[PDB]
DNA sequence: CAAATGCTATCAAAAAAAAAAAATGATAGCAATCT
DNA sequence: AGATTGCTATCATTTTTTTTATTTTGATAGCATTG
C-alpha cells in the first residue's frame, strides 16, 4: 500500500537523479505501488508541455508503452468520497496554521482513503493531513 | 511469435472459449491474455532502475 | 448534458443570487446537470472553512443532506483517462496563447471526455480548451 | 426557440389538427402544450430555486474562491 | 407532413430534448414520435371490422 | 382483460367471416386485447405458407402494418413462469380424462398467468384449464 | 451459446443414462448452456404426469430446487420476436419437402435469433431449420 | 482440440518457455496445462454428473415423450 | 394593425453501404526431439 | 520408432476499419394568410 506522489515518480528522470531514490524505487513490489489519476495528470502533461523533438516523442512512447502500463488497474480515481476527505484534511490543516496545497490534498486525501503510505520529499503536508509518509530521500 | 497448442482437453477449450466471450475476446486474444499475465507474474520489474534509465535515455527531462 | 461548474452552483446561495442564474438553474432537468468531483471537493471545503456556528451547520447539512444527493451517480471523478485529455487540453491551450489554471483543466478535460457543455462564469478560459461553454449570467442568443 | 417536423404521418398530423380545434386552439398553439406538458412532468426538481431556499434559509452564504 | 412549432419555451425545448436523447433518438423523432402517441389514443379502432376488410380486400385467406 | 385464442383473431379474414365474431371484436377496447406470441407465431407462419404473390405479399404488408402493430406491446411471451402454469393445467386436465392440446395450454397458461378471460370457439379445453373463456360465435 | 432439448438433458435422469452424452454434458460451462421456456414447460409436465409417489415428490424438489435454479437467466422465452424466426424457419422447410413440427419450430426458432447450436439426439428435423445442431449421441470428426 | 496463438510477444513467449523448463515440461504441454487449472477453476457444476446423481437418486425415470 | 399561423425552403453538420484490411478457428506438413 | 514438439502455412470466415454515399436533424428564413 504506497502511494507515489509526483516528485517522487518524476525523480529517476531527472538529468542528476538521486541515486538514494531509485535504490528505493528498486526495492519495491510493483503490485502494491499506486497512482493517483491526479499525479498521472501531471505526469502527462509534463510530457505534452515539451517542444516538439524526438526527445518529446520518445518520452511520450515509453509513458505511454512502458512507464504508465505497469500501474495498470492501480490509478486511484478522484471521486465523490476522496473529496469529502480532501475537504476534511485542507480545512483542517488550514483553520489550524498549516496550508495544504489543493494539489498535495489530493494525492493526500486519497492515499487517505485506502489507509496508504504516502512516498514525498514534501512530508509536511502529508504528516498534517494525518497520513502515513515516507521521505525517500533519506535511509531506512 | 506463433505457437500451436495441440490436444487441448475439449472441456478446458470449452472453458476458455467461454472466458473470451464472456468478455468480449476472440478465443485467441483470451489465451494471448492468460500467457500475458503470467509473464506478468513471473517477473519482478526494477521500478528506479526502469526509469532512470528512460530518462539516461531521453538526456533526462524535469516533468515538474 | 450539462457539467456546473462551482461558482454557479453557488450563485443562488448567495445574499442576493443574480436572478438570471437561477432563472436559467430551473428551466433545467436534473437528470441532465453532472458535478465534477473535484467541484464536489470545491464546495465541501468551501463550507469546511467558515467559522464555527450556526450557519456552518445548518449549510453542511442541506449540503450533504439536500443538495448532493440530486446528483447521484452524476458525480464525476476525474479518473486515468480524463487525466489524459487533460494532458491535451492545457498543453495546447498553452501553445496557443490562453493558460489554463489546473483546476480548470480538471473540469474542462471531465466535461470534454463525455462532450459536456461547461456552465460557467468564468467562460473565458474554457473555450480556449475546445468545450462548448455557456454563460448564464449573459442572455441568449443562439443565431 | 423553434424546430420543424418533417415526414409526420398524415392521420397524425389531422389527429393533432382535430385535437387542436376541438379545444380553442392553433395546431402550433396545441403542439406547444402537448409538449409544454410533458416537459413539466419531467421536471421532477427545479435546481435553481431550490437552491435558492437553501440561500434564503441561511441568510445567504459567500464561499470562499479556491482556485489557482 | 409538416409543421413549424415556434415561440417555444426553451426548457420545454429542453426537457424534450432531453426524452429524446435519453431514448436514444432526434428531437425530432421524439416530437413526431409524441404526436403519434397522442392520435393513438385519440383513435379508437374497431378490430372486427378493421380486419374483416383487409380480409376482403385479398380474397379471404386462413390460418 | 382479453387474450384472443388463435381462431379468433384469425375468423375476420376467413372468406365468409362470421358477422357475430366480427361485431364483438368491434365493441372491445383495443387496449384491453392480447395475444400470445404463441398465436402470433402461428398467424406469422400462415401468412408465411402462401405462394409467393400479390395476395401472400399484401397479406404480409398488412400483417406487419395494419394489424400487429395494434397490439405492440400487448403480446404476451410465453416464458419460466407460464411454462409451469401450463405443466399444471394439462397434467390436471390429462390426469382427469380430458386431453388439452399442447397448442391451447401455452395459451390457457399465458391467460391463467395474468388472469385473462380467453376468447375462443373452443370454450371445452379452457373450461378444463380453470380459465375464464367467452365464445364470441354467441352473444351477450 | 448452447441450447439443450428436451431429450438431451433428459438422458442423465433415465435409468441406464447414455455414458458419452453425460460426459459430454460434463464437459460444459453451465453458464454457457441454456433451456427455452419451451423444454422447460415439458420437462414439468413429464414429472407431473408420472404417479403418485415417492419417485414423483423427490423428482420434483430436484427439478425445483437443483436443475432449474442452475439455469436462473438462461431460460429463454418464447417472445414476439422469435416468433418471426419461427415462421420462417418452418414454412423454409416445407418449401423444401422436410416438415419441421411445432415445438422443434419453437426450439429451433429460439435458438436462431440468438445464433445458437442446438444439441439434441433427433438432429433430422432441425438441420432443415438452417440451424447448428450437435448430437451428443454421437462422435466429432475432422473439418 | 487444437488452437493456434500467433502475435504472441517474444516476451511472454520467453517467460513460457522459461516457465515450461523451470517445470520440467515443453511449452505446449505448460500452455495445456495453464489453460487447464484456469478451466478447472471455471467448472463449477458438472452438468452430467450432477443430473446423473438425481437420476441414481430416485433411480432413474423414463418421462413420457410429449411433443 | 402587428402578432400569430400554415407551409415551403435553405443549408451546414450529424447521423447506410460499399470496399478494404485485419484476426480468428481449424487443421495440415515437416524436420528435430524425446522416450 | 512411433508420439511429441516447435514452427510455418493454408483457407474459408468473422470482425474490424475505412471510404463513400444517403438520409436526417438542427435552426431559422421566407411568405401569404386573427387575439
Amino acid at each position: 500500500m504506497i502511494l507515489l506522489d509526483t516528485n517522487v515518480i518524476s525523480e529517476p528522470l531527472r538529468p542528476q537523479p538521486n541515486e538514494r531514490v531509485v535504490a528505493w524505487l528498486d526495492s519495491l513490489i510493483l503490485e502494491d505501488v499506486y497512482l493517483s489519476a491526479i499525479t498521472v495528470a501531471e505526469m502527462r502533461l509534463g510530457v505534452a508541455l515539451l517542444l516538439n523533438g524526438k526527445k518529446k516523442n520518445v518520452l511520450h512512447e515509453r509513458m505511454e508503452q512502458s512507464i504508465l502500463p505497469l500501474f495498470a488497474g492501480r490509478i486511484l480515481p478522484f471521486d465523490e468520497p476522496v473529496a469529502a476527505i480532501y475537504a476534511q484534511i485542507r480545512s483542517y490543516a488550514k483553520t489550524h496554521g498549516k496550508e495544504i496545497a489543493a494539489a498535495d490534498g489530493y494525492i493526500a486525501a486519497t492515499a487517505k482513503q485506502h489507509s496508504m503510505t504516502v512516498a514525498t520529499r514534501d512530508t509536511g503536508s502529508f504528516f498534517a493531513a494525518d497520513v502515513a509518509v515516507f521521505n525517500p530521500w533519506h535511509l531506512e | 511469435a506463433s505457437v500451436v497448442i495441440r490436444n487441448l482437453s475439449e472441456a478446458t477449450h470449452n472453458a476458455i472459449k467461454f472466458r473470451a466471450r464472456a468478455a468480449g475476446r476472440s478465443t485467441e486474444a483470451e489465451i494471448r491474455l492468460i500467457l500475458d499475465n503470467i509473464a506478468k507474474a513471473q517477473q519482478t520489474v526494477r521500478l528506479g532502475s526502469m526509469l532512470a534509465s528512460i530518462g539516461q535515455e531521453i538526456g533526462g527531462v524535469e516533468l515538474e
